[PDB]
């Protein structure tokens, strides 16, 4: 058993002033809903600001690779559709493995704008951190920011841009399985 | 490993947690050690066996605790009186657990426990008396494992060598044993060595610890839960009690006695059927009449056993029996009334209740 | 179904800052409809599901003996089966639960009455000036420090179009508006016009009790990240989960008496209703129910002597037989009658959980408080006139703020008084030398150390102990450690001579490392200047105290246990975060105490090349904002070392 999806998301990657893909997402909008609503919301751009031109500003090796951030570069702001932050909802799903979304927190019921992709199982942050996705397609992508010469900061030498962002809908919820990818 | 177990007088010399007793073991199994890993293993064992005896010790008191008749006014709120019932009955159990020596260590974790219910030491407790010239042992550990698990390849594969050693045929016994099932046992064989004064006692003997083991079991089921969501009051205390009735439907089953590798279906039926065979055989009918009438109870659609009791009833003038031999003994009537209680409350919970938002992988 | 509030209000903002006041209107003005819409949903589904499903008790059934295993689970799966049932209809009823929840801010925004500003402004800008000024006034009404709303509100009158009357507040409740203005003609000499206000004021009282009630039965509320380490059983968590309700539930009586005009709640909401009842309707002419009222006061204050007096006086103007007729209200009876028995059942738990209750009424007998609970009390009672009596001889014998509360006992031997509040610079300041001895300072250290496995680690007194019972940790260490907070809890107390009880809030074992290989260019302290009461803004020279600020703090201290390292000094600091005011060194034995205020803003300077050990303890002197761990580390450490 697992849990179902039921909206595709798709970004489109650029590191310097070359192309390297695409990765499409899958968010589980029925267990964790007001937080797909979120990245659903800022991924089309309804209301103006969105993930449009933004930057991944913490490429961690072997760990994660964290963005969204679009108010400021440096990854100290983000605002949300409800106000600036909102609260958790449930932690029924864990960071079962590699290519597993959820949003990052600067402390409790602070959910902004910022998310990371999973890339190695981190069990130390279950209970603290929403996982609301999972990385279905593109996982050789993923893997190819990771691998970019960083500074001391651990912000990439090479900008990562996310050229475009859309939306894919899906006619029929299908279940996924909670092992890994 | 259970030869010296007392539960009111437990050596204070190996009194540790129970998590700290399972890491020596298997840190010193790994290596290469094996009298001290032994040692420790079977400490574990023992240490988890006082944990359950005092977990249902303590659920003794409190749920035999005849509540005290309240004041007038408050007859008037029921939910007041219900929930200051809960709350005395907290208290019993809070103020009764501080008493006993196991529960003054650093309690296990739930992943720890699971194993434990799941048999997992036996294993590395026969691996471990083999590699130590222990073969009765070893043999009596494997067993004991294959009585849980009865798929298991590697199991098998042990069980069969062995079984090729010469001797090692008499020694099979069952390490996690109880009272009960030994006692349906010897009635069953003294039932066919034709002899119904034996098996009568040995099996009145035998129901009422069925009975307590099972209420026990029924007990030690409402434990603590993983926090992951944050619902209302109703809405949050009606799914603890979800988890709480998942695991309180399987106690009925896990309790049942294997013979011959197939579990005996219809436990209780099968007790109260040899029974009602033995006490018409000595025809006093004024026991034997009961025993049909609570088979009947639970086994409704049967055809020789509808025949006897239509004989019983249209010649109840010819043995004497009143119109109160004709009912069920009370017993049966609170096992039916408990599981029949269960099952329909879990039918109905896993409709309203439960969430719906996870499939089958295809 | 209906949108969050909180969506709207965002929308209604980035309206308001781009300039579309239309957008802005109707933003706000739905964000408020759904808001209220919201509340009836969940009243309307809460009552028809406890109506449709009552708990109808258990029967009789006396427990026989020998058969008193199945009868308890017979008992149990009733109580569980009616209450699956409820749950049931609570889950078919509400529908998605996703829209009740929003955040601490969106609901301080809608307590402040923030959207009511927002479309004044607009309102005014769109020339719909009616609205306009209902909206000020309702804001206004609010908050009544708000000098600018005033002004405009008298810009609003010198420009014709409105009238006196037409002011409207459309926030207040109903209850409250009928109450004030009943006293308010009632004072005016015109007892006439006065009653049917007062008798409309006790029904809408008793409607809005009833409906208030209803919402009190939410999630639980854990100690921020505790649900990770929650070990409840099932009989502990329901009764946990009820007590809070219960609380919850008691705690209404003090909120349907309070108006944001005042600073404090009215005293004997409805013992004052009745009082003003029976003088009223004496004044009238009316004379039975003049008694019924005075008998229905007398009935929760019944050693009033002055409500006695006019009770004589009117059973004696009037005959016997008719006085002895008539008796209380029903109502009132009721009431009173449930709320005892709450009562009783929170104060048990108080006595036997160490869960703590204030109690929100004063005509509460003292039959319902236990013997234990009791004798506290008494205690406390008499420390309170003990340090008056002291206060009163200092001032006899002669800065008063710097006297009368500042230089204690200091009851324990060894201890000196190095830095009063005079060489320090400021109020309420203090610096003691020679609390813990060197083997005291070594075994926190160690304990710090080793529960481990710039940099910061903190460890609290209950995961200590906890920990040394597991074994990672000894347990003497953990000992020591509780021994030395509540050491250091007495002599704080002692000190700035406190006649109400000190309460625990929270401590904390830190620990802070200098990494050697980023010190070049480090131009930063290793805390900044802050208040531990307000959240600072420096920009105005002044702190708002707000929920994302624990603002039930009282005092605070620091004991350090350490003094090898470099920088890391303690420095006060004015109110703008520039100017040093005082400095201390730190070693250990020395406690720095002070007031938690906006007057003694403080910070920490950079530590470079070493370690820097510290207790930080924060103190309340509200016993319900106590700190929830403490009794379970008093009952860990109850049973570990003498049990
Ligand atoms: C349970 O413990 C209490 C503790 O005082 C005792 O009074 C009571 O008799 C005990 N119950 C049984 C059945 O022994
Ligand atoms: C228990 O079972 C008997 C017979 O099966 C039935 O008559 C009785 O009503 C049941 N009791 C309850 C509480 O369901
Ligand atoms: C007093 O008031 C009640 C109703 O409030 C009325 O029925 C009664 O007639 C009044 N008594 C007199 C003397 O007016
Ligand atoms: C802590 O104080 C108690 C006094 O109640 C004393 O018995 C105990 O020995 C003290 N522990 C340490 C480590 O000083
Ligand atoms: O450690 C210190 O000196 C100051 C700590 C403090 O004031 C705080 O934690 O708010
Ligand atoms: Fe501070």
């Amino acid at each position: 058993k697992g849990p179902k999806v039921t909206v595709k998301v798709y970004f489109d990657l650029r590191i310097g002033d070359e192309d390297v893909g695409r990765v499409i997402f899958g968010l589980f909008g029925k267990t964790v809903p007001k937080t797909v609503d979120n990245f659903v919301a800022l991924a089309t751009g309804e209301k103006g600001f969105g993930y449009k031109n933004s930057k991944f500003h913490r490429v961690i090796k072997d760990f994660m690779i964290q963005g969204g951030d679009f108010t400021r570069g440096d990854g100290t702001g983000g605002k949300s559709i409800y106000g600036e932050r909102f609260p958790d909802e449930n932690f029924k799903l864990k960071h079962y493995g590699p290519g597993w979304v959820s949003m990052a927190n600067a402390g409790k019921d602070t959910n902004g704008s910022q998310f990371f992709i999973t890339t190695v199982k981190t069990a130390w942050l279950d209970g603290k951190h929403v996982v609301f996705g999972k990385v279905l397609e593109g996982m050789e992508v993923v893997r190819k920011v990771e691998s970019t010469k960083t500074d001391s900061r651990d912000k990439p030498l090479k900008d990562v841009i996310i050229a475009d962002c859309g939306k894919i809908e899906v006619e029929k919820p299908f279940a996924i399985a909670k092992e890994a990818a | 490993q259970y030869e010296r177990y007392s539960f009111r007088s437990f050596p204070r010399d190996e009194l540790m947690p129970l998590e700290s007793a399972y890491r020596h073991a298997l840190d010193k199994y790994s290596g290469e050690h094996w009298a001290e890993s032994v040692g420790y293993l079977e400490i574990s064992l023992r240490l988890h066996r006082l944990l359950r005896d005092s977990e249902a010790f303590c659920h003794r008191n409190c749920s035999a605790a005849p509540q005290p008749e309240p004041a007038a006014g408050l007859a008037s709120y029921p939910e007041l009186r219900l929930f200051g019932g809960l709350l005395r009955r907290a208290h019993c159990l809070k103020r009764c657990k501080q008493g006993l020596p196991a529960f003054r260590q650093s309690q296990p974790s739930r992943e720890v426990l699971a194993d434990f219910q799941r048999r997992e030491p036996y294993k590395f407790l026969q691996f471990a008396y083999f590699k130590a010239n222990n073969l009765p042992k070893a043999i009596a550990a494997a067993h004991t494992f294959l009585l849980k698990h009865p798929d298991d390849e590697m199991m098998k594969r042990n069980m069969a060598y062995y079984k090729s050693l010469p001797g090692a045929e008499d020694y099979i016994k069952d390490l996690e044993t109880k009272s009960y099932e030994s006692l349906f046992i010897r009635a069953v064989r003294a039932y066919n060595g034709e002899n119904w004064r034996t098996s009568i006692t040995d099996m009145e003997l035998a129901l009422p610890d069925f009975f307590k083991a099972f209420y026990e079991c029924l007990a030690a089921c409402e434990g603590s839960r993983e926090i992951k969501d944050f619902k209302d009051f109703y809405l949050s205390i009606a799914d603890h009690y979800v988890e709480v009735l998942e695991c309180k439907i399987q106690c009925e089953e896990n309790l049942t006695p294997v013979i011959g590798g197939y579990p005996v279906e219809k436990f209780v039926a099968t007790m109260y059927h040899y029974l009602q065979f033995a006490y018409y055989k000595l025809n006093d009918l004024k026991n034997a009449a009961p025993c049909a009438v609570s088979y009947l109870l639970f086994d409704q659609n049967d055809k020789v056993m509808q025949q006897n009791l239509v004989y019983y009833q249209y010649h109840r003038d010819t043995w004497g029996l009143s119109d109160e031999h004709f009912q069920p003994r009370p017993e049966a009537v609170q096992f039916f009334n408990v599981t029949t209680l269960q099952k329909e409350l879990y039918d109905f919970a896993k409709e309203n209740i439960m969430d719906d938002d996870e499939g089958e992988v295809v | 179904g209906m949108v969050t509030p909180d969506l709207l209000f965002a929308e209604g903002t980035a309206a308001y800052a781009r300039g579309d006041w239309p957008g802005v209107v109707l933003s706000m003005e739905r964000a408020l409809r759904s808001r209220a819409a919201l509340r009836a949903l969940r009243l309307r589904c809460r009552t028809q599901c406890a109506a449709d499903f009552p708990w109808e008790l258990d029967p009789d059934w006396s427990p026989s003996p020998a058969q008193a295993s199945g009868a308890a689970a017979l008992r149990d799966l009733s109580f569980f089966g009616g209450l699956l049932r409820r749950a049931a209809c609570l889950r078919r009823c509400l529908g998605p639960p996703a829209a009740h929840s929003l955040s601490e801010e969106m609901e301080l925004e809608f307590r402040k009455r923030s959207p009511y500003n927002y479309l004044q402004v607009a309102y005014f800008k769109i020339n719909k000036l009616e609205k306009a000024v209902a909206a000020a006034h309702t804001f206004f009404v609010g908050n009544p420090e708000h000098m600018e709303m005033q002004q405009n509100l008298d810009y609003y009158q010198t420009m014709s179009g409105v009238k006196e009357a037409d002011f409207k507040d459309l926030e207040t409740q109903p209850h409250m508006q009928e109450f004030r203005l009943g006293v308010r003609l009632y004072s005016e000499e015109q007892p006439q016009e006065a009653v049917p206000h007062l008798e409309a004021a006790l029904q809408e009282y008793f409607v809005a009790y009833e409906e208030c009630r209803a919402l009190c039965e939410g999630p639980y509320d854990y100690d921020g990240y505790n649900y990770l380490e929650y070990n409840a059983d099932l009989f502990q968590a329901i009764t946990d989960h009820y007590i809070q309700v219960l609380n919850c539930k008691q705690n209404c009586v003090t909120e349907l008496a309070s108006h944001p005009s005042r600073e404090k709640p009215f005293e004997d909401f409805l013992p004052s209703h009745y009082n003003y009842l029976q003088f009223a309707y004496y004044n009238i002419g009316n004379y039975t129910q003049a008694v019924e009222c005075a008998k229905t006061y007398l009935l929760f204050f019944p050693n009033d002597e002055v409500m006695n007096q006019n009770l004589a006086y009117y059973a004696a103007m009037l005959g016997e037989e008719h006085t002895r007729s008539i008796g209380p209200r029903e109502s009132a009876k009721e009431y009173r009658q449930r709320s005892l028995l709450e009562k009783e059942l929170l104060f048990f738990a108080y006595d036997v959980f160490g869960i703590p209750f204030v109690d929100p009424d004063s005509w509460t007998p003292e039959e319902v408080i236990p013997k234990r609970l009791q004798e506290k009390q008494k205690s406390e009672r008499e420390t309170a006139v003990r340090i008056s009596q002291e206060i009163g001889n200092l001032m006899k014998e002669i800065d008063v703020s710097r006297l009368t509360r500042e230089g204690g006992p200091l009851l324990y031997e060894g201890i000196s008084l190095t830095m009063n509040s005079k060489l320090l610079n400021g109020s309420q300041r203090v610096v003691m030398d020679g609390v813990i001895s060197d083997h005291e300072c070594q075994e926190l250290q160690r304990l710090t150390n080793v529960a481990a496995t710039e940099k910061f680690y903190g460890v609290t007194v209950f995961k200590a102990l906890k920990l040394g019972q597991e074994g990672k940790v000894p347990l003497q260490s953990a000992h020591l450690y509780y021994n030395v907070t509540e050491k250091v809890r007495r002599i704080m107390e002692s000190y700035f001579r406190l006649d109400t009880p000190l309460y625990f809030s929270y401590s904390h074992l830190v620990c802070r490392t200098a990494i050697e290989e980023v010190q070049a260019e480090r131009k930063d302290d290793s805390h900044p200047v802050h208040v531990d009461n307000c959240i600072l803004n420096a920009e105005t020279l002044v702190c708002v105290k707000e929920p994302p600020a624990y603002t039930f703090r009282d005092y605070s201290a620091i004991l350090y246990l350490n003094g090898d390292f470099d920088g890391g000094n303690f420095y006060f600091t004015e109110l703008d975060a520039k100017t040093v005011t005082a400095e201390v060194q730190p070693q250990c034995g020395r406690a720095v105490g002070f007031s938690s205020g906006t007057e003694n803003p403080h910070g920490v300077k950079a530590v470079t090349r070493g370690q820097r050990c510290a207790i930080a303890l924060w103190f309340t002197l509200d016993p319900r904002h106590s700190e929830r761990d403490r009794v379970q580390a008093d009952d860990l450490v109850k049973m570990l070392f003498s049990p």
